[PDB]
């Protein structure tokens, strides 16, 4: 069941609708960037539309493709944007072609909109009742001078991942570097060529045994000193 | 969309080596204590290695 | 399996340590690693025992070796009889030279026979090392204990 509140399903019953709105968020918090709030349309006042306090700013934003499914291959819907005056080109060239940031689509019926989109100002306001899904972008299929165009992704998708990921090695380290294996909390020693450096910002580790002697951690190395197994 | 920075950033070493030099491979060393001992039991000669 | 049913047992010695995988987990440390060999042939003599240092920065394990010239006795008439030897190993812990371990040999042979014995250096720092031997020389030339 979906979380639908009983009175948006109780409108959505009777014959004359209200009209539908389709309002979106690109968050990019979790790769570098700002939160954008875009609308398809604007209210009769020529504003943004406001909604929950916040305000959306009309934009031509299109979504097309939204199929759930279990069987077969998974959900790639697709986003179109109007990118005028390069305005989608100046984030792209920023933000690496909008790549692994969030989409969330809020659908809402119009008699729940603030007060502030109408003349005479609805009196049945409610700003709880939406319906809400997110999606993942995974690529910039095509952005031309005129538009852009991203496909979408469900986030839990498996795609070229492979299930055991320990991964057997003789001289080389599995994991990363003091996060949870690496328990080295001292100052900086070395550097990417096992140079002797005492700075904070050059210090990365080679992935050797030379780099655990170093460290004095060899005892959490995660590459096995087999080697000669396929010799003998 | 190809950049010209890449054969500098190519020509890198790699993760050091650490030796691994040929010294000795898998090849096993001598036997040590190569004993032999020589027994007189029922009247004949036995040699034990 | 090494154990049946019952629990008596059914295989020789044989030695398992088990580690579930854990962090900050302690490493095996029945088996070695890299050794060391050093050779200093002598011969512990009952008058005056023979003594070593140790002074090392990695210490793990201690393995000693030591040999038997032969062990053979004849009587007059020219029958073959097996002796016994022991030897006493002591090393230094707080100070006190008590015996660390002991060991005996019981059987004919006259080949120089050489045995391994290992100990676990829980002592640290440099300290010494000695062997002692309690069987009395012997008198006569029939008897070829040596060690
Ligand atoms: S190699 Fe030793 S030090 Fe470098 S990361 Fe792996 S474990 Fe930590």
């Amino acid at each position: 069941m979906q979380d639908i509140r009983q009175e948006t399903l109780n409108e959505c019953t009777r014959a004359e609708q209200s009209a539908s709105v389709v309002l979106w968020e690109i968050d990019l918090t979790e790769v570098g960037g700002e939160r954008y709030f875009f609308c398809n349309e604007q209210n009769e006042k020529g504003e943004p539309v406001t909604w929950q306090g916040r305000q959306y700013q009309p934009y031509p934003i299109q979504g097309s493709g939204f199929e759930l499914n279990g069987k077969g291959t998974s959900t790639r819907p697709t986003l179109t944007v109007s990118n005028l005056y390069g305005m989608v080109t100046g984030m792209a060239e920023d933000m690496q072609s909008l790549v692994g940031g969030t989409v969330v689509r809020r659908k809402v019926y119009a008699r729940f909109l603030d007060a502030v989109n109408f003349v005479n100002g609805n009196s049945y306001a409610d700003p709880e009742q939406e319906v809400i899904s997110r999606w993942r972008i995974e690529q910039c299929s095509e952005l031309s001078a005129v538009s852009a165009s991203f496909v979408l992704s469900t986030p839990t998708e498996t795609d070229g991942a492979v299930f055991p990921g320990r991964i057997m090695l003789a001289n080389t380290c599995t994991w990363t570097y003091r996060g949870d294996e690496c328990g080295y909390s001292g100052p900086a020693v070395a550097d990417e060529y096992d140079q002797p450096t005492s700075d904070i910002t050059k210090d990365k580790c080679s992935k050797c045994l030379s780099g655990c002697k170093f460290r004095n951690n060899v005892g959490n190395f995660g590459g096995f000193l087999s080697i000669n197994k396929l010799s003998q | 969309h190809v950049p010209e920075k890449e054969a500098i950033v190519d020509n890198g070493a790699h993760f050091d080596g650490e030796q691994s030099g040929t010294v000795n491979g898998v090849t096993p060393p001598a036997v040590q204590h190569l004993t032999a001992e020589v027994t007189a039991d029922s009247g004949e000669y036995q040699v034990l290695a | 399996p090494v154990l049946d049913t019952e629990g008596n047992t059914n295989i020789s010695g044989v030695t398992v340590v088990f580690r579930a995988g854990e962090q900050e987990q302690t490493p095996p440390e029945g088996f070695e690693s890299s050794g060391s060999e050093t050779v200093l042939g002598t011969e512990v003599k009952y008058d005056t025992p023979i003594t070593r240092t140790i002074t090392s920065a990695n210490i793990d394990r201690l393995r000693f070796t030591f040999g038997v010239q032969a062990l053979v006795e004849t009587t007059s008439k020219g029958d073959r009889n097996p002796s016994e030897v022991r030897l006493l190993v002591q090393i230094q812990r707080n100070g006190g030279w008590v015996t660390e371990k002991d060991i005996t040999i019981k059987g004919k042979t006259t080949s120089q026979y050489l045995a391994s014995v290992v100990m676990g250096n829980l002592p640290p720092r440099p300290f010494n090392i000695r062997m002692r031997r309690m069987t009395p020389d012997s008198t006569t030339d029939q008897l070829q204990n040596k060690t």
